[PDB]
Formats: C-alpha cells, sequence, structure tokens
C-alpha cells in the first residue's frame, strides 16, 4: 500500500505496462531527472 | 513649443537633462511645462569630483550618487 | 401585536380584539445614538435583497410593507428596504409571506422562471426588440439604484444596467 | 496552520528566507496518491461442437454514414473527414523536422 | 453588551474573502531557519539529480539545463571551444527544492558554465518597404551574427545559511 | 464647420469633454449622514 | 512586406501566448494573473513571462512555489494596508537594497 | 438602423464620444505632474 | 507591471535600467579572468 | 516523470470531462466557464492549433436564472431568409420552447468566431434536467463549482441563525399587524 | 384616454395611479379626464 510507480496509457493494460517500466527506471537509477553524466576533467 | 524642446535638449523622451534653475531657463521651461516633468537634482554626497566622475549614477529619486558599487548593502 | 376574531353565535356577531405576545428589540444596540433601527445597529449600506432575516422584520404576514411611522425607519432606509422586499418576493425568498387568497381560489399553473435582482414587475416590462447602436444602447436594468451606496468589496462598482 | 496554497494536490510547499534575506528557499516534495484514494483495476471482463470462428463483419459503410460514425466517435464535425485534392496533398512535408 | 462596531451578520456585513492570519514573525523566523538547514543538508549529501537554472544573458532570460543549446543573437568575442561562466543566475531548481535570487543568486551558491561551439550567421532576413501609388519600394537583406552555446554543467554549493 | 454660437448644443472636442468631466463639482460628504445623529 | 511587418506581430503574439498560459497556471492555484505578476515583482523576482510560461509547463512544482510566494506576499500587503503602521514589515516584504 | 449622417467624427451631427473612467484618471495623473512642475519653477 | 512599485523603492521603473541585473557582467572566463566590458 | 515518449504525450493532451450544474445559475457565468474549458484556455499548454479543448457537461439548464427582467426584455433574433422571415422571441418564450437554447446561445457567442467553434460545440453536452446518459456519467472527471452562490430562502434558515440575528425594533403592543 | 406628456388632475375626483409601467389619470365622475402617460 505504498506507491512505487505510476504510468499513463490509453488502456488499462497499456497504462499498467508503462507503470512497470517507470518502476524499473526508478529501481535501476535511469530516471529522466537523474544526475547528468559528468564530463568534467578528472581531478 | 517644438523649437524650445530642441533648445533644451529634450528631443528624446524619457531622457533626463540637467538645467540651471535660473529665470531665463525657467522662462523656456514654462512654455513647455505641459510637455515635461521637472524635478530638483539632489546631491546627497555633494558634487562629483575628478576621482569619482566615472562612478556616478542618477537614480529615479533625482539623487546623483557619486559611488555605484552594484552590491547589496551590508547594513 | 393585536389580533381580531369574528365569532357568530346564535345569529349574533361578536367582534373582539386581543393583545398577543409582542417581540422586543434586542438589548444593547451597538450604536445607541442611532435615530432609526438600521443605523442603531450599524447596518446602513450593509444589507441586500437576499438578507431576508433583516427584511422579514419590517413586513406584514402577507408580504406587505409596514408603515414608516410604526417601524421608525427613516425615509431613505424605508425606501431601500421597501425595494429590497419587492426583489425578495420576486426571487422567491419569502415563500411564507404569500398574498391572502379568498376561499375557493386556487391559482392556475404558471411557468416557473428563476430570477433575482428584479427591479420591475415582470408583467409591466416590454421586450427590447430594437437594441440601438453601441452609443445609444437600450440596457436591461439589474438591481436597484437605491442600493448604489452599498459597501462595495470589489474594485469594480455595481453594474445596474446590463 | 497558515498555508498560502492547499498542499493536498501537487506538492508540499515550504517557503523560507536565508538569514541574510537575499535568497528564497522553496522546499517542495511531491505528494504521492494515497492507496485509499484509488480504485481496483477492472481485470474481470458450453458444449459447442463446431470450432469457433473469427468472422470480420466489416460492413463497409457509405461515405455519409461512415463520416457520421467517425464524427460522433471523436466528437468532431464532418468536415475533417472529407478528402483533399492533389494540390494540398502534395504540398505537405512528409519529412518534417523533429526537435527531439 | 455588543461591541461598538458589531454589525449583525448580513451578505455585506463582512468582506467575501476569508480572513487570513499570518504566522508570528518570531516563530516563523525559527521555521525558516529549519527549512534552510534541511535544504542545505540535501546539497551537502547530494540529494538532487538534474538541475535547471534561469540565467539572464544577452538582455534575455534562458531556462537552461546541462547538455542544452542556446542561440545567442550576437557575436560574443570568444573563440570556438572556449569555456565561460554564466554569472547572472536568477533561479536554480531541483526535483525537491528551488532557490530564488533577489533578483540574482550569489556567485558562491551556483556556478553555470558554458562552451562556445559555433559562430555563424543567420539566414537572410528580407527587409522590404512599400507604399501604394507613391513609387515607394526598397529591399534590404540582413544577416545577423549568431553564437551557439552549450551548457556544460550546473553546480550548487552548500552556502545557504 | 459650425459657428461658435449655434441653435443646437455643439459637440465639444474630446479633450474639452474630458476637461469638463474632470472638473465637475464634488459636494462635501460628511463622515456620518447628519440624519443619523441626534 | 508581410514577412517584414510580421516580425512585430510575432513578438506581440508570443507575449499574448505567455500571458494566457501563465493565467491558466495561476488559476489552477486560485490566483489571478495580475496578482502573480504584480506580487512577484514586489519580492524582487524578475522572472519574465517567457520563463514563467515555460516553468508552468515543465516545472509545475517550482511554479506552485512561485504561486505560493506571490500569494504570501499578496496577503502581507493586505495586512500592512489594514494596519496603521504599528505592524513591522512582513518577512517577505523586506526589500534588498543595492548601493 | 442607427446610422450617423456623413462621416462619423466630423460635421454637424457626430457620433457621441463618452469619457471612460480610465480616460479621466489619465488626465488627472498628468494634471498632478504639471501641478508639481509649477511648484519647482517657483523658486 | 510593477513600474510604480519599483519607483517607490528608489529603483528604475523598468528593471532593464540601472542596477545589478543589467550593469553587472553577463559572463566571465571559466578560469576566473574577467571578460572585456560589454559594449552597452 | 520518466514516462515513455508516447504515453507522456498522450497524458498531457488528454481530454478531460467536466460537469457543471446550471441550477439557479445565470447562463452568462455558466457560458464564461464553459467557454474557457471548451477552448483549452485552462491548460498551461494551450495553443490555438493544439486542439486541446475539453468536454463540458452542463445539467439542469432548465433551471437557469436571469437577473433583473431579462426574462421579459432579452430578445433572440433570427431570420428564416424568406420575405417576412424575421423572428424575435423573448428569453422566456425561447426557454419554454427549447430548455437548452439559452445556455447554448450564450456559449456559442463567447467562443472564438472561427472554424474551430463548431468543433468545440460538439464537445458541449447540455441536458435540461438532472438525468445524464450513463455513458456521459461514466467519463466525468471533475465537477466545477457553481459560479453563483444560491441565496437561502427565509424558510431554510435554522433557528440558530434566526436567533443569532438581533431584533432591531420594538413594535407597538396595540398594533394589529 | 388621451396621451399626455404632462399629467394633470382636472377635478377633485381625479386620482393618479401607476399601472403597467406608466402613470394614468383616472376619473369616475368625468371619464373624459382620463389621461395616459406618453
Ligand atoms: S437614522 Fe441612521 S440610517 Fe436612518
Ligand atoms: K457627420
Ligand atoms: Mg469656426
Ligand atoms: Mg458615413
Ligand atoms: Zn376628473
Amino acid at each position: 500500500k505504498k506507491l512505487i510507480a505510476e504510468g499513463p496509457g490509453e488502456t488499462v493494460l497499456v497504462a499498467e505496462e508503462e507503470a512497470a517500466r517507470v518502476a524499473l527506471r526508478k529501481l535501476y537509477g535511469f530516471t529522466e531527472n537523474r544526475r547528468p553524466w559528468n564530463y568534467s576533467k578528472p581531478k | 513649443e517644438k523649437d524650445i524642446i530642441k533648445m533644451l535638449g529634450l528631443e528624446k523622451a524619457h531622457t533626463p537633462q540637467v538645467h540651471k534653475n535660473i529665470p531665463s531657463v525657467n522662462a523656456k521651461l514654462k512654455v513647455v511645462k505641459h510637455l515635461i516633468r521637472i524635478k530638483p537634482l539632489k546631491l546627497p554626497q555633494g558634487l562629483p569630483a575628478e576621482e569619482n566622475m566615472s562612478n556616478t549614477c542618477l537614480k529615479s529619486t533625482g539623487e546623483l550618487v557619486v559611488q555605484w558599487h552594484l552590491k547589496p548593502v551590508e547594513q | 401585536f393585536r389580533e381580531v376574531v369574528e365569532t357568530q353565535e346564535g345569529k349574533t356577531t361578536i367582534i373582539e380584539g386581543r393583545i398577543t405576545a409582542t417581540p422586543k428589540e434586542s438589548p444593547n444596540p451597538p450604536n445607541p445614538s442611532g435615530q432609526c433601527p438600521i443605523c442603531r445597529w450599524n447596518l446602513k449600506h450593509k444589507y441586500n435583497y437576499d438578507d431576508v432575516l433583516l427584511l422579514s422584520q419590517f413586513i406584514r404576514p402577507h408580504g406587505g410593507m409596514l408603515p414608516r411611522k410604526i417601524t421608525g425607519l427613516c425615509q431613505e432606509e424605508h425606501r431601500k428596504i421597501e425595494e429590497c422586499v419587492k426583489m425578495a418576493h420576486r426571487a422567491g425568498l419569502l415563500p411564507n409571506h404569500r398574498p391572502r387568497l379568498p376561499e375557493g381560489v386556487v391559482p392556475k399553473s404558471k411557468p416557473q422562471l428563476n430570477r433575482y435582482l428584479t427591479r420591475w414587475a415582470p408583467g409591466s416590462v416590454k421586450p427590447i426588440y430594437k437594441k440601438g447602436p453601441r452609443w445609444n444602447r437600450v440596457r436591461m436594468p439589474v438591481g436597484s439604484p437605491l442600493l448604489r451606496d452599498n459597501v462595495c468589496y470589489s474594485r469594480t462598482p455595481w453594474k445596474l444596467y446590463h | 496552520t497558515y498555508s498560502p496554497l492547499p498542499d493536498d494536490y501537487n506538492c508540499n510547499v515550504e517557503l523560507a528566507l536565508t538569514s541574510d534575506g537575499r535568497t528564497i528557499v522553496c522546499y517542495h516534495p511531491s505528494v504521492d496518491i494515497p492507496y485509499e484514494h484509488t480504485k481496483p483495476i477492472p481485470r474481470p471482463d458450453h458444449d459447442q461442437v463446431l470450432k469457433t470462428r473469427l468472422e470480420e463483419k466489416v460492413e463497409h459503410l457509405e461515405e455519409g454514414p461512415m463520416i457520421e460514425q467517425l464524427s460522433k466517435m471523436f466528437f468532431t464535425t464532418k468536415h475533417r473527414w472529407y478528402p483533399h485534392g492533389r494540390y494540398h496533398r502534395c504540398r505537405k512535408n512528409l519529412n518534417p523536422p523533429k526537435d527531439r | 453588551s455588543y461591541l461598538p462596531g458589531y454589525v449583525p451578520k448580513t451578505s455585506l456585513s463582512s468582506p467575501p474573502w476569508p480572513e487570513v492570519v499570518l504566522p508570528d514573525p518570531v516563530e516563523e523566523t525559527r521555521h525558516h531557519a529549519e527549512v534552510v538547514k534541511k535544504v542545505n543538508e540535501m546539497i551537502v549529501t547530494g540529494q538532487y539529480g538534474r538541475l535547471f537554472a534561469v540565467v539572464h544573458f544577452a538582455s534575455r532570460q534562458w531556462k537552461v539545463t546541462s547538455e542544452d543549446l542556446i542561440l545567442i543573437g550576437n557575436e560574443l568575442d570568444l573563440a570556438c571551444g572556449e569555456r565561460i561562466r554564466l554569472e547572472k543566475v536568477l533561479l536554480v531548481g531541483a526535483d525537491n527544492f528551488t532557490l530564488l535570487g533577489k533578483p540574482l543568486l550569489g556567485k558562491d551558491l551556483v556556478r553555470v558554465e558554458a562552451t562556445v561551439i559555433e559562430k555563424t550567421e543567420s539566414w537572410p532576413r528580407i527587409i522590404m518597404r512599400f507604399r501604394k501609388r507613391k513609387n515607394f519600394k526598397k529591399k534590404r537583406i540582413v544577416t545577423t551574427p549568431q553564437t551557439v552555446l552549450r551548457i556544460n554543467s550546473i553546480e550548487i554549493a552548500p552556502c545557504l545559511l | 464647420g459650425s459657428k461658435a454660437v449655434t441653435r443646437h448644443r455643439r459637440v465639444m472636442h474630446f479633450q474639452r469633454q474630458k476637461l469638463m468631466a474632470v472638473t465637475e463639482y464634488i459636494p462635501p460628504k460628511p463622515a456620518i449622514h447628519p440624519s443619523c445623529l441626534p | 512586406v508581410k514577412c517584414t511587418k510580421a516580425r512585430y506581430l510575432k513578438k506581440k503574439n508570443m507575449r499574448t501566448l505567455w500571458i494566457n498560459r501563465i493565467t491558466a497556471a495561476s488559476q489552477e492555484h486560485g490566483l489571478k494573473y495580475p496578482a502573480l505578476i504584480g506580487n512577484l515583482v514586489k519580492c524582487q523576482v524578475e522572472l519574465n513571462r517567457k520563463v514563467l510560461a515555460d516553468l508552468a509547463i515543465y516545472e509545475p512544482k517550482t511554479f506552485k512555489s512561485l504561486a505560493a510566494l506571490a500569494s504570501r506576499r499578496r496577503h502581507e500587503g493586505f495586512a500592512a494596508a489594514l494596519g496603521d503602521g504599528k505592524e513591522p514589515e512582513g518577512i517577505f516584504s523586506r526589500v534588498v537594497q543595492y548601493h | 438602423r442607427g446610422r450617423i449622417p456623413g462621416r462619423q467624427w466630423i460635421g454637424k451631427h457626430r457620433r457621441p464620444r463618452f469619457v471612460s473612467l480610465r480616460a479621466k484618471q489619465n488626465m488627472i495623473r498628468r494634471l498632478e505632474i504639471e501641478a508639481e512642475n509649477h511648484y519647482w519653477l517657483s523658486m | 507591471a510593477g513600474g510604480q512599485w519599483r519607483l517607490q523603492q528608489g529603483l528604475a521603473a523598468n528593471p532593464s535600467g540601472y542596477g545589478p541585473l543589467t550593469e553587472l557582467p553577463d559572463w566571465s572566463y571559466a578560469d576566473g579572468r574577467p571578460a572585456p566590458p560589454m559594449k552597452g | 516523470s520518466s514516462f515513455s515518449r508516447a504515453p507522456q504525450q498522450w497524458a498531457t493532451f488528454a481530454r478531460i470531462w467536466y460537469l457543471l450544474d446550471g441550477k439557479m445559475q445565470p447562463p452568462g457565468k455558466l457560458a464564461a466557464m464553459a467557454s474557457i474549458r471548451l477552448q483549452g484556455l485552462h491548460k498551461p499548454v494551450y495553443h490555438a492549433l493544439s486542439d486541446c479543448g475539453d468536454h463540458v457537461v452542463i445539467m439542469n439548464t432548465r433551471h437557469i436564472a436571469f437577473s433583473g427582467n431579462k426574462w421579459e426584455q432579452k430578445v433572440y433574433s433570427s431570420h428564416t431568409g424568406y420575405p417576412g422571415g424575421f423572428r424575435q422571441v423573448t428569453a422566456a418564450q425561447l426557454h419554454l420552447r427549447d430548455p437548452v437554447a439559452i445556455v447554448k446561445l450564450a456559449i456559442y457567442g463567447m467562443l472564438p468566431k472561427n472554424l474551430h467553434r463548431r468543433t468545440m460545440m460538439e464537445r458541449l453536452h447540455l441536458f435540461p434536467d438532472e438525468y445524464i446518459p450513463e455513458d456521459i456519467l461514466k467519463n466525468l472527471v471533475e465537477e466545477l463549482p457553481q459560479p453563483r452562490k444560491i441565496p437561502k430562502r427565509l424558510d431554510e434558515y435554522t433557528q440558530e441563525e434566526i436567533d443569532a440575528f438581533p431584533r432591531l425594533w420594538t413594535p407597538p403592543e396595540d398594533y394589529r399587524l | 384616454f388621451k396621451n399626455k406628456t404632462v399629467l394633470k388632475k382636472r377635478c377633485k375626483d381625479c386620482y393618479l395611479v401607476k399601472r403597467r409601467g406608466r402613470w394614468y389619470v383616472y376619473c369616475k365622475t368625468h371619464p373624459r379626464h382620463k389621461q395616459r402617460q406618453m
């Protein structure tokens, strides 16, 4: 009873599959808003 | 009226110009008093000197300040 | 208040009058120096046509206005309340102050049109068939000019002509 | 208990100023939907001797009836459904730019 | 005993809007310090992902994030590949917090860097004037210098006190 | 054009119309209507 | 000639679009457009309408914070106007001076 | 119906122009500026 | 918007006028060196 | 939001269904609310060519209320195009003939005067009574607040409210009333 | 009923009444006194 992910869709089946993808992105650290890749010269 | 605006250097609108507060100048200003805004120049820190000529700013209050740091006030 | 009963007994009519319970003004008005009920309670400019609690105190059981000599209102306030009651009746906010109907009279079914802030009597107003130019537009009055001085909480003043 | 806006729909806004007073700090964490406020997904949708067959009742409609059906289905006017001429069809860019 | 200004409840006795009671300034100053400390700790511990910022550059404001491109409508007098800092940051935002300048954020708080990646010219812009019946017609073509900048990084430091 | 004196009320220049509007008599309003006081 | 004069309308229309979009976003938070723009200025927030419209679409949490800030400054104005000068200036009403 | 004879804003019979609230406020705003101009020209 | 309010605080009616938003340098070299002064 | 591109686009541009209750409400205020929603002007992503308008369902249109004497004074004018075809009917007459016409006409006049208008009108669903088709009822998302607060009748006031309002004057005991 | 811009009572029995949105002069003694507001 705790929300892990939410997904939109044009059908309940499509929405559910998208919600699973959203959950996987969060679990693996590939969220759209993740820290960008650091291209700065190594220290 | 067109002619006096040119004489006073007021061709460009919203551009402050400084003029001497003397009868002759006032006589011109009165002809075009309906076209202009007149405010007194205030010198809170006195007249600019040679050292601070390049660091002056005319504020909207009419005060000509002789230091312009572009910094917040520590106070 | 005073009631009157007409009882016919033994082919004889006896007209009597009895004094019923009379309501009393609430104690300690906030403005004792007021010269009328309205300004004694700081209500001037602060009531509208829908304030039936206020309006209902100055009307008869059948919806008619009470005399100014009895209520004690000033001419200005009496006229404001009088117009407000007309608008309250027309809006349907006084369903228990309907006109007295003689025995055997049942009004026919009439079309129900919800309305409010009605200055004029519906039957006395004509259609605006010709609106006129923008610079001479015939307007539809809304509300009453008597209430023009009412407290305005918006920056736009009350529009009385639509 | 003062809140400038209701906090129950989008995020919980907390406004603060730094000690110097030169920066406005806005802490706005997301509000998750409560489980109680959700519905269950509607998963729920003989001796036949003959194999069941999938029959496509295409029932091709006429232009008028077809356009009426489409206009009602998508709540549009009929006009969008009518064809366009070659002049307009051939002006359309079939390889338009794509921003991202 | 009714108060001197008591008005019986009517539709116009009081204003339509609800009454608002603002927090006690002393109590709120303490709450503000707590909020700032919480957000500062998020910066120290790196509890933020991608950042965006609103930067004033070339007279206008740009909402930018890392890996972005912006087209400056003038020449910047910088060689291609040169890295620069954008010093006028009005806003820096994260998923869970946003910092607002008054009007500009301190240079210690946020650092936005960018790289010149192209110096070019705009496509030709037609300037034509025409007045009917006056033999009045003139055509001019102008190309305006442009500079493309790539936003390399938006970095924030734990300097909220 | 029309003469300075006409049989009808001549239309005013808009600037003069505005001048008249801005210079209308405003009567003194008392804080409390005098009929509401002893 | 049309292409030349259209440069004026592009700027005009662009700004009408931002105001419409900002108005929509403000109404979602119970604020009218003039209250947001006016009160943000009084907080020394110089965000322009182009950025504000972009924030409404792509940064809705930040925009609610900006709407909340404007609303807070708006309420402080009312309290000050109601007061007779006894009250100190609101916390968000204090202006940072630059000399 | 509702024609204005001839041209609208010239001649004997004209379209009536009315003074709006903001038109009044605009004039008063400039009257205040000129009133102050009088003062600063007095010394 | 806000022109009258800014004037009341001693600021330019237009925020494009004098002040740090306009006059301060737009950019500097990533290594620290200051940029040449802006033409405006 | 970390949504795939197509679901993300679908969500932003989706059509919301709104319910509006017209009982005791002036049609103009109803129309003003419906016009914004039908156009999409309540969305920050609004654009004229985005076709992002929503559905508006207005019920109880038979019970709309005009202020003043608009029932008697307001006239709706039409022309059949034939000689002598000019027709003028009052709002009261039109309302009894067509219980949705008044709200429909108020909305139609407020929408932009362009080719999108009739498309927007297809997304407007007017019902004269509380009855709404089951399909329309199942798709509703949010009900909009009524623009006009309905004033209470004197018979609807609780005795607490009546007691709270002071008696303002003392009638003479010997008045018949 | 004769249309009149200015309504005047012509005898003691004349009585002014406002009906259907306009003023009327009614007289039972002399029905010729009846006037309608124009
Ligand atoms: S005496 Fe005060 S309003 Fe009548
Ligand atoms: K003319
Ligand atoms: Mg002449
Ligand atoms: Mg003509
Ligand atoms: Zn007579």
